[PDB]
Formats: C-alpha cells, structure tokens, sequence
C-alpha cells in the first residue's frame, strides 16, 4: 500500500500458489528405432506426380539428426520450431517426398500455388510440420539429359489438399480422349532437365514433406525421455504423450471410452487423462491458489498480524508451509494456530472466541477478527419482550439527538491534456 | 484468467504495467460495496428481537412467515419456497482463475434479521426505529395503521374476524400463488442469469484463439523457440487482458445498478416496515395497511399489506 | 536518439496503444464515478430540499429519530448535514381498553391510539406521555356496545 | 453432461434419402456420384453388403479403394483396378462359400495395401428380423478417407427406422485419391439372387449441431443448426 | 459496422471470439430496458 502507517482492515495482497514437487513424464512402453536412416537417405526417389507416403509409427524419434548437420540446404519448419521438437509425442507421422526443380520450393507452402505447385502437390494450411530439402547435384544431374523424372503441366483445376494424380489422361478442354499430337490435344506430361554445369534453380532437389498427424491415438512415435512413476495427491509437473502442466493427480469416478484419450470438462477444460500404461485418473491441475489478505490491527495499537489464506481446506497450507512450498515465501512466519470454518479459508494467526463481539473486521462468512482473536459475529444485542395484552408502553422522558450525516456532492474536477 | 502458467508469460504480463493490481482493487471494492448493501438493507435492527412463539393474534396469524422451533431450519415456509424457486446456473478447485467468494453475513443470519423484523413488526409497538419498542398487542397497531389512510377506528374493531380471515387468505393465496407458478420472482432469477452468462461468456472468451497459432497456453508452449513465440503470447495476453477488462467494467456496471435498486430496498424497508409511509404507489398498489419483509436468494422479498377498497354506490352532495 | 525510421514507428504505436487504453479506462471509470456522485448528489439535494427547507416526515429518510430540524454544512467536495432528531428514552408499563363503553355505545377516543385504561382514567397521545380529562370532545359516537376488548364507564 | 456446438460434416436432420429396394427382379448396383462424404445403412441377413469401389471414372487409369471381406477379415486395397459392369460375390445358397473371388483383375502402378484385424463374420442366406443393420460414413477431410460405424438392432417391414444412433471412429486413411464416382458390391446368391433387404444413402453438407452429451459420456440428443428457426434458436 | 463484407475478413472476425454475440446481446439488453422504461412511466393506468 506504500506507507508507513497502515490503518486496520483487511486489505488485498499478492496470490499464493503451491509449487510443485515432484515431475511425472508418462510415455508408452513401446521402444523402436525409426526408418529415418532410410526415407531421409534412400537411393530410389519419385516423381511429383506419385509422391510417396510413409507410415512411420511406433518408434522413438531423435530429432537430432535433423539439426546437427549442414547436409540440409532448406529447413524450415511451419507448424512447429525447431528446438523444442523432441518434447511431444505425434501418432503416424507421414514423410511425403518428390523432387523438383531449385524454383519450385518457393512454391511450397501453404498457398503460394503458383505454377508447378498446383497441379502436382497441393499443400495444407494448418496440418502441417517441417518441409526439408536438400541439394543432389552429384547424383540425379547429368550433363547429358536425365529425361527419367517427369510432372504434369496440364489439369482442369486445382487439388484438394494431400490429393494426388498419376493418370496420364489425353488431356483436352471438352473431355475428348484424344490422338495426340493433333490440334488442342497436347500431353500432360514433361521432363525435368537436371543438369550438370546448369544454374542452381534447374539442380535437382529432394524435398521431404513432414506431416505431423497430430495424436489422433494413443501416441506412438516419441522422443528420447524417461518415463517415471506416478504420484497421486500430490502436486507435481506433467509430461504426458501431449500435455504438459501442473497437477493433483487422483483416481477416477469415470465410464471412459476405449478409443479415447482426453476427458476436457463441462466448459473446455482437461480434468481427467488416461495414463498411456492403463490408468485413468482425474486432473485437478488446480493444486492451490488464491489471494492472501493481511488482517491488521492499525500499526498504532499493536502490530502482530494474521493472513487469510482464501481458497484452501487448512491441509494444502499445513503442508505447504512446513514444506516451503508456497509462493510468498516469507522468512519470519510460523503456525502454531490455525481456525479453519466458514469455507472463506485458512487464517493463520487467530483464535476461537464464544463470546461473541461487534465485528470488529469482516473475514469473509461470519467470522470478524479484532484485537488477534476471530470469533464468529454478535449480530446485535439479543432481547425478548414480554408480549401480553393491554399493557403498554409509552415513553416518558425524551432526548435531542444531533446526529452527523455525511454526503459527497461533487469529486474532483479532472481534464486531460490527450496530446501530452 | 490472463497468462495460465508458465515462467515467461509471467514477464510477458509484467511488461504491461500494474493492470492485474487494477482490477483486483476494483472488484474488491465491488465485494465491499455487496457487502455495504447487505449490510445497508437488512442489518436496520439494534436491539434484535424473539420469536414470540405465539403467533395468532385475533386471528391474524404468522403461520409460514414466522420461523417455527420444530421444523430444523431456522427459516419459515415462504422463505423455503423462495429459497427453493430460484435455480443455478470442502472448497471447489477449477484453473480458470475465477472464483466466487461467500457472502460476509450468513444466509441463516439473513434469515435471523428477516424474523427479528416480522417479529419486532408483530410485537414490539409501532415506535419501531427512533427507540427500541412500545408493546403494542397488534389489533392496536393496525387500528393505528387505519389513520394514516384517512379511515376511522371504526373498521377494524367492528370487522375484526373479516379482516383476520381476508389476511389469512390473502397469505395462503400467496402460498398458492408461489409454489406452481412462473416468471413473477423474475428479478432474481435475471440477477442471477446475468452473473452466469457474464462468468461463462468470459470461460467461454478462454476457448478462442485472439489471432495467435492456438488458442491456449502450454500446448503452443511445445512448438514454440523465441521471440517468434513470444509475438503469439502476446497476442494472447492482448486479447485475454481486453476481455477481462470488458467483464470489470460491465460488472462494475452492473454493481452500479444492484446498488441503485439496494438503496430503493433499504428506503422500502425504512419507510414500509419501520412504519407507514403515506406516499401513493411507492410501497404497494393501495394504500399500505403493513409491511413484511422476507429473505431471499441474492435479494429480498416484500409483502405489502394494502388496502383495496372496491365497491361503488351512487349518491348525491 | 536510438531510433531511425519505421522499425520506430512499431514501438511509438505500441506506446500510443498502451497509453491510450490505459486513458480510456481512466475516462469509462471516472464516468462511472461521476454516475455514482450524481446519485448521491441526487440525493443531497433531496435531503436539503426536504429535512432543512421543511420537516419531512418519512420515516429514517433524514435522521434516525422524527427530526426536528436539520442545518447544512459545508465540506470538502460534499456536504454534512446536522439532523436535529428526537429519540424518546424511557418506558412505563400502563395498561389500555381499545375502546370506551359510557352508556351502552362503543368509543373510539381520538384516531391517535391508546385510550389509558390505567385503572380508567385518561387519553394520552401515541409517543409523548401527556393525560388529557375524558369529555365527548376527546370521542365520539361509535355503534353500540357489541364489539370492544377493554371497558371505561362513567365518561362525564 | 454439457452441449457442444461443433462445425463438421454431419448428415442433416429429415433429409431425403435414395433407398434401394432390391429384390430378385429389382438389381440394384449402379454407380453413384460421391459428393463431399456420403452416408449408408443397410438392413441385411448375415451381411451381404460388404463391399465399396471408390472411384474417380471407374475404370483401368482410376485410382481407386476396395473395402471388403474375405469372409474372414477387412481387406482394403488402392491401385488401379480393371472396374467391370458387374463384379460380384458368388455366395452358395447352401453353403456359402466365395469361389470366384474375381475383383482384382489386374494391377498396376499400385501404391496400397491394408489388412486389419480378423473377427467373426457371417455369409450364407439367411430370413427373419432385421437384425444386422450398418450405419456407416464414409467421410473426405484433408485428403484422408474416414470410415465410422455404429449398430441398431431393428424389426421394421420394409423402411428406415426413426431415432438416433451413434457411430464410432473405426477407420482413417492415408489415400488421398480423386473420389468422384463410386459404387458397392452385393452378394448373387447360387443365376443371381437376394433376399429381401435393402440398402440406403445419405449426402453429408457442412452445418453446425448442437450434441447433447450425458453424465456418462454418451450422446442421448443432436440438434442440427440450419433445419428450422426453432432449431438454430435451440442450437443458439 | 466492423469489416464492411467480403468473405475472409470475416474469418479474422471470427477468430476474435464472439465480441459480435456480445454487443448484440448488449444492446438488446438496452432496448428491453427502455421498453421497460416506457411501460413504468406511462402505463400505470389499467382503466383507461
């Protein structure tokens, strides 16, 4: 509040959190080594037109061999970054590959057709991963003519993303299987020109499409981690096949379905997992928090003071504070007392008082602090008048009570100066 | 609400100044100012009174009004009704970050203050306010009630048990008039619908995206490196910071309005029950014979005792 | 001094943006203030309109007690008001009859409760103790004696 | 238990459906034009109706899939496939054994092979109730083929049942073929024959629902969005 | 009012949440109440 003194009340602080403990890294038992000593070096590439597509599942993908090497002329990612990559698990991650010419990998991404990009390999604008090319001009390239490889130039319209077209149809504006090389009937097809002594946009390049399917299963392709126990009850770190956060775990009350993976709540949150080594437990991420709020008793009469812990059940705070767990950490702060009723929370500091006084400072429901005691509230001086007939009261003697009444009328006339 | 959790979002927040401070002071300044009202409208009573245990005064009697020893709750039957009609829509753990703190005075200390009222009506004289209580046995009252009408004395003692059974109707028309009907408690109900639809339309400003990759925390936290990310994180906080803002001004707003209708309820329970106020058409629809307040969730409930003259003849002057 | 050119104007926007949320929130929560003081501004003048221009007789409007009187005062940015109330503090125990029965008809005394039955003697008023001599003029003609609770003769 | 607007390829409520009634002299097995994901029931007798040739012009140089059966187990194929006007399953009326399996005639250029799990399947002709019945949605969403199913036990006379039923994720694909045109594949009984079932289609069309999840974690109510003004007003 | 209409603005619009739902519902809110202020002042008369 910025002073010195400090006049009683309850007044708002900082929020308390409980930090974490222990660190749960949960991935599935299936341990494998990928193919990608073979799709990222193969001897045999396609075509465009017939862009192959791998299943690559239940492995343990390094992410190293990507990174630790200059072999790679264009690595640029889309949906993901780069360092970070090795942190989730994926579920049958594609490798698309092709090679083309050195212009046509600033046609892939998503949009950006253009030209060759359009009628060959038709790209995504949100499933995507890491596009990868790399230059081979010492294998593909002859001086010569390498008139092997072709593409398709010629199509009525565009692609669906991920669609694919090998028929070499006799193209033509009105359908018509034609007799080539008649008038208006030309073919779709047409070579590459990889060259030897050539400029760099007419090298051949293999480009390798990433698709990471993301988790529509029970995850399979991961990273090189560590999989630990669980700890229940207890606020630890996530490291799940997908999620990572920071949570109570509990056993379930559930009735989850089999092809099933997450349990997000009435209105969009998590709440509930299913442990990739057959468990389902609860998701009370919500270890503890709250706001602190510092009862006072006025720095002019006394100061000892005593904290409102709001949000909490007096075990999470026991716990946390003989552990050093909480956010606020002080350095001079015990607890030899502890009042906990009146869901408002813990309160540190205080003690039970029967007789009941003016309420003095409102914690919360009921209870008013003073002094520090807290007692519940005297909600007024409790009476009980004799109710018979006839009689009757009348007042004999009076007074004249001049009582003060206070009210504002006008505050602060105010201007800004809005172009200084 | 704004910024999850994770270590850098943090310093992402703190990069736009002391807002979260802003909004902390001025929604503890909206639950102190509730507090304020609660207090203002019910705690008019210094020198709370006892259930009488009586309760039937030449016929006049407080059946369902009263609280009853023998029934567990401490309330009375038309406050059940009440407390029944209005739906919703340990400590609970939810991470959106909101919460709902509990009322300071008690539901059941409501109902203490409600029944101090009636009983302090009932009994307890007509100088009720500017002292404590004349003792007043309640047909003295109302043929005190029958002259700030322009009516004599002569109605009440002469129509004593007509008049006791025209308000014991009148009560059980109430009691039949609460339990199977509609849309006449509408005020709290719309209270408590825009609290709800304020509070689920921010869970549900959550859910979206505010022009970033994806719409949540810690998920992006994955495939993000740098400062690349933190363009992201900051369209996030952008968007999060200005829904919230939205949500303190309009319940602050809000608040303004609740306040508003407090003081038309402290004014109504300082001239309609601690008295009789002759202004027209201010506490009921006649001419304001008593008055009964009664509890109620997130508000409160009266029952103005007026005065409905209907026939007509025909004569000359 | 450490800028140049357009890369600048992204971080003067920033700071306009910031700056300028930061003063319409000022404006919206000083408007909403100005709504609440004109409330209560509202209310001042109702109060000086009624409790110091006159006597207003609604009940726990002006002071606590019946005021008497009220005096305004003035105040930094408001007003104080000083209400000259009257609190009645002590209490008798006399016993009523809620009507009088002289010669075989019902009285209702004055429409301006308690007839003092105190053995049957008097006619006060409703909060002052004040007796007055029971005559025709403090009564008059109700019906008949049928319908009463307490009983006063001899009314002289 | 909550409601939750989803924008997604649904069948819509009360729409038309293209029921097929074969009969001995009625052979239904054109071709049909596919459309943005399709809808299928089949109120069958030991599962005749195994069987869907997804194609683009149904013919040698149109890559396409096959989703059958051996008797045994799901065997799903893509490459280019000789398409003829009546490629059809053999099925003894005594027995019921497939001998002339003769759907693959040729192949070529093929990039393709999927072989799931085996289970328990029935094939000979059989009378009575309706009680098999699929319901089944073959699904295009970014290039991938999306194959869901779900089981009502009925008894009805000859037409489509009222009330709701729920399917469940089986299949994914990682295709991505030019699905224009597509037919299915019936059993001739042993001269062709059937018995008296029928099987039906429904076109999907992108409008939002509103599903009503239970306590459980089971849709008990959907509510389409663009049917009736009381029914946006409910999904609203 | 926001993004006159072409199609793709509208998606920009969509990704702000639904602000749109909000302002409606909003300014409903007000025209009930108005409404609402015109049948407390004037129709206080059942008899006309």
């Amino acid at each position: 509040v910025k002073s010195f003194e400090i006049d009683k009340g309850i007044y708002q602080t900082s929020n308390f959190r409980v930090v974490p403990s222990g660190d749960v890294v949960r991935f599935p038992n299936i341990t494998n080594l990928c193919p990608f000593g073979e799709v990222f070096n193969a001897t045999k590439f396609p075509s465009v037109y017939a862009w192959e597509r791998k299943k690559i599942s239940n492995c343990v993908a390094d992410y190293s061999v990507l990174y630790n090497s200059t072999f790679f002329s264009t690595f640029k990612c889309y949906g993901v970054s780069a360092t970070k990559l090795n942190d989730l698990c994926f579920s049958n991650v594609y490798a698309d590959s092709f090679v083309v010419k050195g212009d046509d990998v600033r046609q892939i991404a998503p949009g950006q057709t253009g030209v060759i990009a359009d009628y060959n390999y038709k790209l995504p604008d949100d499933f995507m991963g890491c596009v990868l090319a790399w230059n081979t001009r010492n294998i593909d390239a002859t001086s010569t003519g390498n008139y092997n490889y072709k593409y398709r130039y010629l199509r009525h319209g565009k692609l669906r993303p991920f669609e694919r077209d090998i028929s070499n149809v006799p193209f033509s504006p009105d359908g018509k299987p034609c007799t080539p090389p008649a008038l208006n009937c030309y073919w779709p097809l047409n070579d590459y020109g990889f060259y030897t002594t050539t400029g760099i946009g007419y090298q051949p390049y293999r480009v390798v499409v990433l698709s990471f399917e993301l988790l529509n299963a029970p995850a399979t392709v991961c990273g090189p981690k560590l999989s630990t126990d669980l700890i229940k009850n207890q606020c630890v770190n996530f490291n799940f096949n997908g999620l990572t956060g920071t949570g109570v775990l509990t056993p379930s009350s559930k009735r989850f379905q089999p092809f099933q993976q997450f349990g997000r709540d009435v209105s969009d949150f998590t709440d509930s997992v299913r442990d990739p080594k057959t468990s389902e437990i609860l998701d009370i991420s919500p270890c503890s928090f709250g706001g602190v709020s510092v009862i006072t008793p006025g720095t002019n009469a006394s100061s000892e003071v005593a904290v409102l812990y709001q949000d909490v059940n007096c075990t999470d705070v026991s716990t946390a504070i003989h552990a050093d767990q909480l956010t606020p950490a002080w350095r001079i702060y015990s607890t030899g007392n502890n009042v906990f009723q009146t869901q408002a929370g813990c309160l540190i500091g205080a003690e039970h008082v029967d007789t009941s006084y003016e309420c003095d400072i409102p914690i919360g429901a009921g209870i008013c602090a003073s002094y520090i005691v807290a007692y519940t509230m005297s909600l007024g001086a409790d009476s009980s008048i004799a109710y018979s007939n006839n009689t009757i009261a009348i007042p004999t003697n009076f007074s004249i009570s001049i009582t003060t009444e206070v009210m504002p009328v006008s505050m602060a006339k105010t201007s800004v100066d809005c172009n200084m | 609400y704004i910024c999850g959790d994770s270590t850098e979002c943090a310093n992402l927040l703190l990069q736009y100044g002391s807002f979260c401070t802003q909004l902390n002071r001025a929604l503890s300044g909206i639950a102190a100012e509730q507090d304020r009202n609660t207090r203002e409208v019910f705690a008019q009573v210094k020198q709370m009174y006892k259930t009488p245990t009586l309760k039937y005064f030449g016929g006049f009697n407080f059946s369902q009004i009263l609280p009853d020893p023998l029934k567990p709750t401490k309330r009375s039957f038309i406050e059940d009704l009440l407390f029944n009609k209005v739906t919703l829509a340990i400590c609970a753990q939810k991470f959106n970050g909101l919460t709902v703190l509990p009322p300071l005075l008690t539901d059941d200390m409501i109902a203490a203050y409600t029944a101090a009222l009636v009983s302090g009506t009932a009994t307890a004289g007509w100088t009720f306010g500017a002292g404590a209580a004349l003792q007043i046995p309640f047909a003295m009252q109302m043929a005190y009630r029958f002259n700030g009408i322009g009516v004599t004395q002569n109605v009440l003692y002469e129509n004593q048990k007509q008049i006791a059974n025209q308000f014991n109707k009148a009560i059980s028309q109430i009691q039949e008039s609460l339990t199977t009907t509609s849309t006449a408690l509408g005020k709290l109900q719309d209270v408590v619908n825009q609290n709800a639809q304020a509070l689920n339309t921010l869970v549900k400003q959550l859910s979206s995206n505010f022009g970033a990759i994806s719409s949540v925390l810690n998920d992006i936290l994955s495939r993000l490196d740098k400062v690349e990310a933190e363009v992201q994180i900051d369209r996030l906080i952008t968007g999060r910071l200005q829904s919230l803002q939205t949500y303190v001004t309009q319940q602050l707003i809000r608040a303004a309005e609740i306040r508003a209708s407090a003081n038309l309820a402290a004014t109504k329970m300082s001239e309609c029950v601690l008295g009789q106020s002759k202004r027209v058409d201010f506490c009921g629809k006649g001419y304001h014979l008593m008055s009964f307040p009664q509890a109620a969730p997130h508000g409160v409930v009266f029952l103005h005792v007026t005065y409905v003259p209907s026939q007509e003849r025909n004569f000359t002057t | 001094s450490r800028l140049d050119k357009v890369e600048a104007e992204v971080q003067i926007d920033r700071l306009i943006t910031g700056r300028l949320q930061s003063l319409q929130t000022y404006v919206t929560q000083q408007l909403i203030r100005a709504a609440e003081i004109r409330a209560s501004a509202n209310l001042a003048a109702t109060k000086m309109s009624e409790c110091v221009l006159g006597q207003s007789k609604r009940v726990d409007f002006c002071g606590k007690g019946y005021h008497l009187m009220s005096f305004p005062q003035a105040a930094p940015h408001g007003v104080v008001f000083l209400h000259v109330t009257y609190v009645p503090s002590q209490e008798r125990n006399f016993t009523t009859a809620p009507a009088i029965c002289h010669e075989g008809k019902a009285y209702f005394p004055r429409e301006g409760v308690f007839v003092f039955n105190g053995t049957s003697w008097f006619i006060t008023q409703r909060n002052f103790f004040s007796p007055q001599i029971i005559t025709t003029d403090n009564t008059f003609v109700s019906g008949n004696c049928d319908v009463v609770i307490g009983i006063i003769n001899n009314t002289v | 238990d909550t409601l939750y607007l989803t924008q997604d390829l649904f069948l819509p409520f009360y729409s038309n459906v293209t029921g097929f009634h074969t009969i001995n002299h009625t052979f239904g097995n054109p071709v049909i034009p596919f459309k943005d994901g399709i809808y299928f029931a089949a109120t069958e007798k030991s599962n005749v109706v195994r069987g869907w040739v997804f194609g683009s012009t149904m013919n040698n140089k149109s890559q396409s899939v096959i989703i059958i059966n051996n008797s045994t187990n799901v065997v799903i194929r893509a490459c280019n496939f000789e398409l003829c006007d009546n490629p059809f399953f053999a099925v003894s009326k005594p027995m019921g054994t497939q001998t002339h399996t003769m759907i693959f005639d040729n192949a070529f250029n093929c990039t393709f092979e999927y072989i799931s799990d085996a289970f328990s399947l029935d094939v000979s002709e059989k009378s009575g109730n309706f009680k098999h019945l699929r319901e089944f949605v073959f699904k295009n969403k970014d290039g991938f083929l999306y194959v869901y199913k779900g089981y009502q036990p009925i008894d009805v006379v000859r037409d489509l049942p009222s009330g709701f039923n729920t399917l469940k994720p089986i299949f994914k694909l990682p295709l991505g073929i030019n699905i224009t045109n597509f037919r299915a594949i019936l059993t001739a009984f042993s001269i062709w024959g059937t018995s008296a079932a029928a099987y039906f289609v429904g076109y999907l069309k992108p409008t939002t629902f509103m599903l009503k999840y239970d306590e459980n974690g089971t849709i008990t109510d959907a509510v389409d969005c663009s049917q009736n003004p009381l029914a946006e007003l409910k999904c609203s």
